[PDB]
Parts: structure tokens; sequence; C-alpha cells
RNA sequence: GGGCACCACCAGGAGUGGAGCCUGCGGCUUAAUUUGACUCAACACGGGGAAACUCACCAGGUCCAGACACAAUAAGGAUUGACAGAUUGAGAGCUCUUUCUUGAUUUUGUGGGUGGUGGUGCAUGGCCGUUCUUAGUUGGUGGAGUGAUUUGUCUGCUUAAUUGCGAUAACGAACGAGACCUUAACCUACUAAAUAGGGUUGCUGGCACUUGCCGGUUGACUCUUCUUAGAGGGACUAUCGGUUUCAAGCCGAUGGAAGUUUGAGGCAAUAACAGGUCUGUGAUGCCCUUAGACGUUCUGGGCCGCACGCGCGCUACACUGACGGAGCCAGCGAGUACAACCUUGGCCGAGAGGUCUGGGUAAUCUUGUGAAACUCCGUCGUGCUGGGGAUAGAGCAUUGUAAUUAUUGCUCUUCAACGAGGAAUUCCUAGUAAGCGCAAGUCAUCAGCUUGCGUUGAUUACGUCCCUGCCCUUUGUACACACCGC
């Protein structure tokens, strides 16, 4: 009777890779089964954090440094679908590392 | 109790305490993180920062 | 180190020279009482008045009184 | 340990509520979370029960921890008044 | 004797050392100008660009934060508080003037802890640096020795490499190297997108005025080359030629995005050093200290002082320039809701900077960060000149509680030294060197520093042991705390 599409996006933002792109295959499978209409999963330019630091504490030799570095990956998946078929999908496909995460408001 | 035990330390490197040590030695402030880089250093890893290049 | 200055003269915390049963209030016939000084506008009775040379105060508000009395 | 008394009795009351009790390591804080009263001055109470037993305490991370043992529980119980079949942590509310 | 390395040298470049100025470190000075560290492996290091904080130093003051145990007061108060002015640097009750509060917390002792950017890194942990990112290290058999040990682990030739090929009482192995990982390069081949870019077309601006050219609009429709970033491939020294016991390999052409280990790193053995750090640390032994503290905390300074040494650095000695206009292109990033972040766009101001407004928790907004060095046309022409910009004086701004011992910015003014730097010595082999700016880091405010980033982009080798260091081998050794030896 409602079939009102708010237009919701999915963002899947993560450090695991791998994982996240399970999820997004998983995501992708559900979309199918339920048959909607929705853009792919766009992925987004990985932000690196990077902290430069001095190896030592005390300072003293020579001035050695390390970069310890972060990976972010965010991925969006646009969905042209109702809002009960959203709240179906949040209640499944949850996984553990990735922050499943929606918008909701086009 | 007593009146007067307080300057006025909302900025500098007084207010900036790390969240282990407590110290105002080498804070590593960027991304809300708080720490003497040493403690950084130890727990890296398992706070999602490894070497990579 | 460095050695420590020494002037003398030192200052420790006042033991206060406490009084008990004070002559504060009195009694003349037995059944009524008759308070001495006066009691607190501010706060309720049972406080009493500093009394000096043109000068009160009250210590349950540490010390806010400025008129005679 | 100068405490005005009410101000420990209502921090005694409060740890019997939670079962628990967590500080920070942060002497100049005007006001403790939860409690109305000096953060510093709980913490003073904390180590006063350390030192009569009672309270196990940690240290770790700007953060002072606090849980109380049986002895502990009685103590604070006395100090109260409360009798038996009360409160903490020690067990479940109902059901969760 | 034989190796290796632009932390060695050649062949060259850029230099530094001279000049001024920044900043480190001495020396002196000073109440105190806190301390750690001195060949590489101390000296823009302590993420150490100190205005207070930080901070440890000095002059001064405040505070207990003296846990707990046990007695002396135990309310005829234990001790807690305390406006008023003198007091006090001082709306520090710091107290002596005071005579009101405060109710057994305490407090007065005695056991007992606690804190200390106090000490000792030659008492330790962990981490780091260095021998060494060099090529080194080990054990199982078996052989040689009574034995410590040794061989394997090596004449040679290769390799960046104890990398391999070979020769062989040694055989097969492990660690280290390699492999590995990350990133930097290729994909008109896949999967994808109004948070990335285009094509047609709508409306729409201007042109020439024929159909055509540039646009602007998230109006439609469709695409994935560039974008990102998932999955894969792709290079293996591939094909050919020589050269080399026709081995390991090396050298040259061809193709190929890539033929220097494809480039760059990340990790990185055994054994160590009396290397550094007890001033990252509720990592810590012991000593010291331990309620007028060497604890804390306020307040004012100081780390920045100057006859003078060296060490990183910046700015220049101009004509390959300077100054004006004009042209006008990057990549790493980073960035707030309990705060005050980046902050476009509009108005005010010569500027700095103010204001109103937004947009952004971020491929969306700042931001195409239209960064500089560059390129074009003009003004000065080789004169301590318009090169050079120091010291200076003043005002205008901003950050903060506080700017004098200019914080920084801007405005005018002052125009010093320095015509490429002696003995010495650093760095370097390709998108490197050098130049140029950006960038975050620290950050309330300050970049001459730093980790990165891209832009412009060469000269000369592509070798050698002459020096320097290091490595092995053979030698000699009265050394073994090992030449700072005996
Ligand atoms: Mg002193
Ligand atoms: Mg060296
Ligand atoms: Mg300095
Ligand atoms: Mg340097
Ligand atoms: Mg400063
Ligand atoms: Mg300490
Ligand atoms: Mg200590
Ligand atoms: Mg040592
Ligand atoms: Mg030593
Ligand atoms: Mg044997
Ligand atoms: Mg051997
Ligand atoms: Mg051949
Ligand atoms: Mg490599
Ligand atoms: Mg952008
Ligand atoms: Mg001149
Ligand atoms: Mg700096
Ligand atoms: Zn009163």
């Amino acid at each position: 009777q409602e079939v009102v599409i708010h237009k919701i996006r999915i963002n899947l933002t993560s450090t695991k890779v791998k994982q996240l792109e399970n999820v997004s295959a998983n995501i992708i499978k559900n979309a199918e089964t339920f048959k909607l209409v929705k853009k792919g999963p766009v992925r987004l330019p990985t932000k690196v954090l990077k902290i430069s630091t001095r190896k030592t504490p005390n300072g003293e030799g020579s001035k050695t440094w390390d970069t310890y570095e972060m990976r972010i990956h965010k991925r969006y998946i646009d969905l042209e679908a109702p809002a009960h078929i959203v709240k179906r999908i949040t209640q499944i496909t949850i996984e553990p590392g990735v922050d499943v995460e929606v918008i909701i408001a086009a | 109790e007593n009146v007067w035990y307080s300057h006025p330390r909302k900025f500098g490197k007084g207010s900036r305490q790390c969240r282990i040590s407590g110290s105002h030695s080498g804070l590593i402030r960027k991304y809300g993180l708080n720490i003497d880089r040493q403690s950084f250093r130890e727990k890296a890893n398992d706070i999602g920062f490894y070497k990579y290049r | 180190k460095k050695v420590y200055t020494t002037p003398k003269k030192i200052r420790h915390k006042h033991k206060k020279v406490k009084l008990a049963v004070l002559n504060y209030y009195k009694v003349d016939d037995e059944g009524k009482v008759a308070k001495l000084r006066k009691e607190c506008p501010n706060c309720g009775p049972g406080i009493f008045l500093a009394n000096h040379g043109d000068r009160f105060y009250c210590g349950k508000c540490h010390s806010t009184f400025a008129t005679q009395k | 340990m100068l405490i005005p008394k009410e101000d420990r009795k209502k921090i005694y009351q409060h740890l019997f509520q939670e079962g628990v009790l967590v500080a920070k390591k942060d002497f100049n804080q005007p006001k403790h979370e939860e409690i109305d009263t000096k953060n510093l001055f709980v913490i003073k109470a904390l180590q006063s029960l350390t030192s009569k037993g009672f309270v196990k305490t940690q240290f770790s991370w700007q953060y002072y921890y606090y849980t109380l043992t049986e002895e502990g529980v009685v103590y604070l119980r006395e100090y109260l008044n409360l009798p038996e079949h009360i409160f903490p942590a020690t067990y479940l509310a109902g059901q969760s």
C-alpha cells in the first residue's frame, strides 16, 4: 500500500578492507534478492591518517622516524527503495569491524 | 577549600594532558588522540595504526 | 643541588583560642530567657552577631553584615 | 580528608547504589559527574576506604576504578542503616 | 695481499667554511641565566619554535595532597571557617588587629606511607641509536685434532648480498640477504559513480551571422577514456646478437608502461656497547629527601644575557638580474557542536586586519588550496647601484590575563656588512642534484626548523682501490678490563 521511496544512502566505512568488500557483496546480494533500483557500490578515495613520530623517546642518537598510518575505506550504496525494505536490510547483514550506517534522507 | 588555587589553564601546554601518562611532552593531539608520542608508539598497533611505508 | 636560603621567621596556623559556655546570653528570672547582642536577620535565630566598635558580622554566611546594632 | 560530613554520606549512598565507583585522577575539578561534590573529596574517601580494607582500587589511564568487597559492603550498610536484600551489583535487579 | 662504499675517492655538480641574520652548542656573565647529550653514533637533538603554564632554576610567598596504627586534648570545643581596613607584591585571613563561626572531619604524638622534570642509564625494564643495512650467523651429522677448536662457512670467476657458479671431508639444512609487504609506475580488458569526469540534447549568453565556435545551467538521456578503487593480469633480464670453463652471470640492440634488485622504502640475524634515556612513562632497584619540603602550588623573572669560539640553517653578493605589470599551472594534506576548526561569498580598511553572512564532521565546503620558482611586454643598465637587506625610529593591526627583554603581521622612514669567500670539509649518480614553493607537526600567538608533497629540472661517472672508513685472508703478539692494552 505504501511504496514510499525516501531514497536511502548506505554508508560503509572501515579499516579492514576484505571484510568491508565482503559486506558490500552481501548487501548487493540482498538487494538483488529484494529486486530494487540501486546505484552499485561506489568506492570513495581511501583517506590515510599519517602519524610521523621520532622513533626515540629521549631524542638521543641518530634522528630516525616512524610513519605509522591508518587506512580508511569509505563506500556508498544508494538505494532507490522504500523505508520498510531499508529497515529489513539494516536488520540483516551486520558484520564485525565494518561501520554500517544509513543516511535515509536522499 | 582555599580561594586562589588556579591560574587560567584553558589552553597551552598545561591544559592539554595525555590520556595515559598525563604529560605535556610530545603530545600527539592529531585526530583527537591526545597521547604522548612514546605511549602512542607502544600502543599504535592496537589503536589501528600500522607501519607500511 | 643549591643550598637553602634561611632568613628565619616562621609562621604557623593559629590554634584558634577555643572557648565554650561563652558569656553571651543570660537569664534573670528562670522561666524565660534574655538574649545578649542579637541574632542574624539574614539567616534564622540561633546564630548571633559579632560585636565591635560600629562593625558587625556573622560566620554562617562567612561574614556579611554592615549596619550597626 | 576535611569533608563536610553530609557530602561524604551522599558519596557513600551513591557508592551503595552503584556497587562500583569510577573517578578521574583530576584534582582541582569543581564537581564530580553524578554526585554533587568535589571529585578530589570522593577520591580521598575512596582512598580512606581502601586503607581500612573494603574497596579495591585501580589507577589506570587517569581513571580511578572502585569495587566493594563483602566486608566493605557490610560496612557501607552499617554506615547507612539499610538492613538486608538491597541494591549494589552483587546480584541482578530482575532480568538483565 | 684480496674485497667493498659518492656516510670513500676519482670525472663533475651543489655547496658549506667568508659576509649579515637566524638558530644549537660552548666560553664568559648572571640571584637564576633548569637540565640531558660531545668523533662518526653531541651541537634546528630531547618532536626543545621557553612570553606565564610548560619548568625542573632563582627571589619570594601559598598548600597539604602527613594514606594508615596508636595515645594527648575529646564538646568547660578537636579543629574548620571568617567580611572591615592596617596587614599584604596582593579584594594570599599569608597574618599579627579582631571576636564571630566550625562541629570530632580532624588534630598532638608514635608505627606507618606517599609524592619528588631529586640522585645514580656504571643498579635495572622497555624503547631507541650504533657496530650494520654492512654481509654476516648457526647448528645436525662426517672427517682433522688428547684438547680448546676446526672443517662445512672456500683457489677462482660472478653478485647489491656467505648472491650464485664452480672447485671440494664434506652432505643436506636454518637464520640474516633474497622471497615478503607497502607504495610508485601500465591496463580504450572487467566491476562503479548527480560526493569523479565526460558525450548528446533542453532552456539559455554572446558571436560570425548558413549548417558553425565558445559558454552557463546538476533541466533530461546515456557513457567510464581520464577519476577513484575493487578484482585480476603484466616483467621473467623477455627475444636476438656477441662475451664468459659456451657456467654463474655480465655487455649491446629489439620490443615493451616498466629492463638500475623496475624505482622508493617497511621490516631486518648472531653477538654485543658499561652509547642515550631513571626530565615519555602509577616502567622501576636502592639512596636522598619527606609538612616553613627536593612534594605541590601561586607571582615575577630566567632559559633569549655578550670580549669571543665552533655546529646545523636562512638571506645575499644581481644583468641566467632587479623591479613593475600581465600570463598563470601542482600534489601531499588538514580542518569544529560543546565547542569555537578550516573558513569561501558580501561590505569597510593602502595595509595587516575587521566585520556581517555562509558551506563544511568533509572526493561534496575551505580548494582547481588558480603555491611559488617560471613565461610575456616594459622600467634600471655592469656605480656597495633601483644589487643586498641588516640594524634602527615611529605608528597601525592581531593573539592572549600579560607583548618592554620589538610574539607575529602591516605602513612609512634607515640604509650596515657582503663584487662568489683562505686552510679545510659536506652532499650527491636520475625525475635524482640544485632551485622553487606548498604541507602538516608543534600551535592561543609565532617558521629561517621538521616530516612529507609536488613544480622546475641539469652537469659528470657508471670506474678504482690513491685517500677515508669498513670487511675478510695470511701473518706476528709478553695483549684478553683486549692499544685508552701491556
Ligand atoms: Mg626554595
Ligand atoms: Mg655511520
Ligand atoms: Mg633556543
Ligand atoms: Mg637537521
Ligand atoms: Mg615563544
Ligand atoms: Mg614525576
Ligand atoms: Mg622518580
Ligand atoms: Mg647504559
Ligand atoms: Mg654512560
Ligand atoms: Mg663435529
Ligand atoms: Mg668457521
Ligand atoms: Mg644470450
Ligand atoms: Mg626494492
Ligand atoms: Mg576537492
Ligand atoms: Mg641602496
Ligand atoms: Mg622548530
Ligand atoms: Zn550570617
